[PDB]
């Protein structure tokens, strides 16, 4: 497991499963690459708190006290209920955006490991 | 407006059933009486999400197809002037009332099969006479019952993503102008103009993406935040996502659906949760305005401990499948005392045959004498309920009502009264004639010295018990008739009519009776923890301890 | 043979928990206080297809990722040539026993995180100390582990499938496992079930011998109202996260009342704090009081717990263990003995020294005429008692740390203390005390169907009620 990397490529499956993992890829490549990413590390979290002021609409702010303000007419429970997206942005495109998305994964990951594809039909 | 009746022809388990409702509907049972199968012949007649994909053959009456399904609502439209949800319903019903004070109101569903379809297709009526059914106008996928009455139902499997993503349309989807906050959604706009051109790091990924050369808000999750933390779990537990979805379906009740009736189905709600939960999630079933309208499904006995104003649904099965069904309201004399015959009762509604009995000597007696002759006459339905005295009329027409068998045990006890002397009051023969619906006995004057004080004054009183325990024969059979079994004096002196041997060998003295009267509960421990195997069986099998044998159930006696 | 202890040093919501244990274990708590988490605990450890996915980043304690998940489990396997399942054990251990410690025995899981591959790798250890741990040895996917023990894990028209897993599980740990260890891990079995059906399977759990192994979480008292021989596990609800174990018993004098005990018992562990009052006067009285003036008693953890013609140990020792706060209010009496006159030993100060570690006093004797006597019987008694409270002070004030709190005669003096213009008032009598004691389940009713508002906050706000303040629990610092 320490030389062998096995990528299985098949059409089936969509992007939303590879990017559900590539949602901490992303903070694999944050903290990865020997700090590559570090000059951009103190303005990828000024795109973090893009994120943070989206919590300030007030359908959003609406939401945040009233949800927990039906939660606290049970027992009073020191709750408190918050929301969060983080998301990102880039049948054949999605398959040709998931084949870079994998050949990037291979250059960046896996230099130290022997890539094997499996691409079936 | 009030739900009166439902009527269920031909659908599952039910041939032909009829239930009266009310708002407030509490539905309970055994396993596999159809509890389920109640809750879903409302989910086909008023919500929408079901009635679109029809009847299958499996929900039909012993899977023929020959007979048809008919479903009936009935609605009571008195209170006109004062409700509003009543005008919600006559606004779309705008043709169909006949008589110029029409207060009641028809809603039918019936269903025939199709056999070369293989479908069973829901046609819907409505109307204020039951021979004169309108077909309900509809246009495309909508009819005119979606307009006025809004379905919630609350499944025991619930997912708090599922929930959210699907109701995700209603909240976070509206323009609203500008919010006084544009200028930041501006600076939303700006700092993503700073981001799309210098991705690059020191030219890595700008060199890959060089050699093959707004609304956001569809994937926001709801968190549970404790506070002292600032962390975000992703597994959290059972308990509180169950009461946040009930959170977000009283929100989307609170908000999107304030121009329509709200209907809550309620399946299990005492499911992973706390018993602090259902005492909390009781009061605000049977107190707050929340829910005004719902039919709830339970299993457990402390989601009924704050009950009131209910109409409780029994479902069991004696030849066929039949629900019994009883309307519940404490009395102004009970006020003061609702809490702790809320607390009794709610065990003793999950019974097959429940023993009335008046204090906690005769439970360790009685647990003794079932511990050690049917020791399993809790799993068979048997429950003994103490009732504190004076409250024979409440239990009785509450248990009676929903087809549980009531049996009852008591003394014969006479009364001081307020302020006289020498004049006592009829008290246990009172209780059981007001059982029956007569009159209160006359008070009847006892000639005590003042010399005579003592055991020979308690002896004067029990052959005073004696003469009006002669005097009233004819009603004290008419009492064991309907399962009311009277002592003579006490249970004490029926206890040495069988066991008195055993009695005057335990206590070592002469008088057995007025010592265990002498420290009610400490001697009774005593004579319980002395017994043998044929003293219990000798208490089981006796005449006057006839309603342990009619607790267990068998035909010994 | 016996487990003995879990030592979860590290895993999600513990951050250092050691729990006693034994066979046939019940854990029970409040929501979200990880009551799940201890169950995956014992499926990490024993069970392969849990184990065989690694740990997350969730899995540490606050997403910390630098300290090392350690479960320990320690197996007791004092006996030899009775027992089949320390056969069954040794057999695969071989030669990682030592005989100077050859009845003890340790099992356990330590993981470090990677941070690179973002992995947490399980590396299981077996010894008889705990130094030298020496790991399991495997040949592929199986390791040795999975030759000892079997986990059978149970989470669930309806009601009935149930029961049909329960039996479909029941005949494949009869019929494929006998050769085995069988642990029945069993996650909130009253889920869709009649509470007839929940006495069933409590009867089935703790009396036949097909549950030999089991931990049961759970929310329901009808589970437990058949508990003998069993250990019971509270995770507590503060700020840090604690577990407290008890191992419960019922003994041979006990044993013609045990139904009723568990059964009141089982309703007082889901408890925080409860208030033990003897009898169902005190219930009308307190329910009455506490519904005029706290209402959410119940939901905030209240409890209140009717025991009679018992000497407190019992409750005392199961909810003490447990850290269930126990307030207990009570009377002294006078208890004539049999075949005796004049003799009268002292019951309710023997039962609150008995509480507190203490003999049983001498059985006091009277000189009263006798043969004159009468309502002022009553009244010579009380003088009694009075004196008998006057010369043990120091007594009270000891059974006072400890949260008892004994009357000086009876409930209803000390009732007559607070509100008695108003016994005055309701019951036109010169003695209002003495007609409540003529007919104790009827003039409670009378009493408390006639009281309003600013009486029940006279009760509440007396100091002979103070056990209502400390079963509320609003304190002033
Ligand atoms: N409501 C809409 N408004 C605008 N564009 C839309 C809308 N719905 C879909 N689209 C566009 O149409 C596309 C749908 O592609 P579609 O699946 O029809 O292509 P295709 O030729 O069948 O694909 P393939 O050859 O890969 O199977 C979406 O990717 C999107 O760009
Ligand atoms: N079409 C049908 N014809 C006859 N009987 C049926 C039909 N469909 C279901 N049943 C009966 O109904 C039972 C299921 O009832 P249901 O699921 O509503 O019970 P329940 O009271 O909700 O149970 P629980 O409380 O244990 O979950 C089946 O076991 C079967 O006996
Ligand atoms: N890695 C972790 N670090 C810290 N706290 C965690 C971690 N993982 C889970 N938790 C916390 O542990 C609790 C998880 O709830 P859990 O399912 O263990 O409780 P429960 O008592 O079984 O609940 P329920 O009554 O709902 O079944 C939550 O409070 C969650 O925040
Ligand atoms: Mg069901
Ligand atoms: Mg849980």
């Amino acid at each position: 497991d320490n030389v062998f990397k096995v990528i299985y490529i098949n059409p089936l499956v969509d992007l939303d499963k590879l990017f559900a993992q590539n949602k901490k890829y992303i903070f694999e490549e944050s903290q990865g690459n020997e700090s590559d990413e570090g000059i951009l590390n103190n303005i990828k979290s000024l795109t973090d708190q893009v994120n943070q002021q989206i919590g300030e609409m007030t359908i959003i702010k609406g939401f945040q006290q009233e949800i927990t303000s039906e939660y606290r007419s049970l027992k009073k429970e020191e709750v408190s209920i918050e929301l969060k997206s983080e998301m990102a942005i880039k049948d054949g495109r999605r398959k040709m955006l998931s084949y870079s998305i994998y050949n990037y994964l291979a250059k960046k990951k896996y230099e130290d490991k022997i890539v094997i594809y499996l691409i079936e039909e | 407006m009030k739900f009166s009746n439902i009527t269920i022809k031909n659908f599952r388990n039910f041939e032909k059933v009829n239930i009266n409702l009310d708002n407030k509907n509490v539905i309970f049972g055994m396993n596999d009486i159809g509890k389920t199968n109640f809750l879903y012949a409302l989910r086909f007649l008023l919500d929408k999400e079901i009635r679109k994909f029809g009847f299958n053959k499996s929900d039909y009456h012993k899977h023929d197809t020959s007979k048809k399904i008919e479903i009936i609502l009935t609605l009571d439209l008195s209170n006109y002037e004062k409700d509003e949800d009543t005008k919600k319903l006559i606004s779309v019903v705008k043709g169909a009332r006949t008589s110029a004070n029409a207060d009641v109101f028809y809603i039918a569903l019936e269903s025939k099969y199709d056999d070369k379809e293989l479908y069973g297709n829901i046609i819907l009526k409505w109307g204020s006479e039951l021979d004169n059914l309108i077909d309900i106008p509809g246009r495309g996928n909508i009819n005119a019952l979606d307009n006025v009455f809004k379905v919630i139902y609350i499944n025991p499997l619930v997912d708090l993503d599922k929930l959210f993503a699907q109701n995700k349309k209603y909240i976070f989807e509206e323009s609203q102008g500008n919010e006084s906050d544009e200028g930041i959604l501006n600076n939303i706009k700006s700092l993503t103009d700073q981001v799309n051109q210098q991705i690059g790091e020191m030219t890595i990924i700008k060199g890959f993406q060089q050699e093959i050369t707004k609304g956001f808000f569809s994937d926001i999750i709801p968190y549970i935040k404790k506070d002292g933390d600032s962390n975000y779990y992703p597994t959290s537990g059972d308990g509180r996502r169950k009461m946040l979805s009930y959170s977000i379906y009283n929100y989307l009740a609170k908000k999107k659906y304030e121009d329509k009736i709200v209907i809550y189905l309620i399946e299990e709600p005492e499911i992973s949760l706390h018993r602090s939960m259902q005492i909390a999630l009781s009061k605000q079933l049977f107190e707050q305005s929340t829910y005004k309208y719902f039919f709830l499904s339970t299993h457990s006995p402390e989601l009924l401990y704050e009950m009131d104003n209910t109409r409780l649904i029994r479902v069991h099965s004696t030849e066929k499948v039949v629900c019994s069904s009883h309307m519940y309201n404490v009395e102004e004399a009970y006020g003061s005392v609702k809490k702790k015959l809320n607390k009794a009762l709610s065990s003793a509604l999950f019974a097959e045959r429940v023993l009335l009995i008046e204090g906690p000597s005769e439970k360790i007696l009685f647990e003794k004498v079932l511990d050690e002759v049917e020791p399993e006459y809790e799993l068979n339905g048997g429950f003994l309920l103490e009732v504190g005295g004076t409250y024979f009329n409440h239990y009785v027409c509450t248990l009676n009502d929903l087809g549980i068998t009531h049996i009852i045990k008591t003394d014969n006890d006479l009364k001081s009264k307020k302020g006289k002397k020498g004049v006592y009051e009829l008290l246990g023969l009172n209780r059981c004639l007001n059982l029956l619906g007569r009159e209160n006995l006359d008070e009847i004057t006892i000639d005590i010295p003042e010399d005579i004080k003592g055991k020979k004054k308690k002896e004067r009183l029990n052959e005073r018990k004696k003469e009006i325990f002669k005097q009233y024969k004819n009603e004290v059979g008419e009492f064991l008739g309907e399962r009311i079994y009277l002592s003579e004096i006490d249970l004490e002196n029926d206890l040495y009519s069988a066991i008195g041997e055993s009695m005057k060998r335990i206590f070592e003295n002469e008088d057995p009776v007025h010592y265990l009267q002498k420290s009610k509960l400490f001697n009774m421990v005593e004579l319980v923890n002395n017994l043998s195997t044929k003293d219990c069986f000798d208490v089981f099998e006796h005449e006057k301890f006839a309603c342990l044998k009619e607790l267990v159930g068998s035909d010994r006696g």
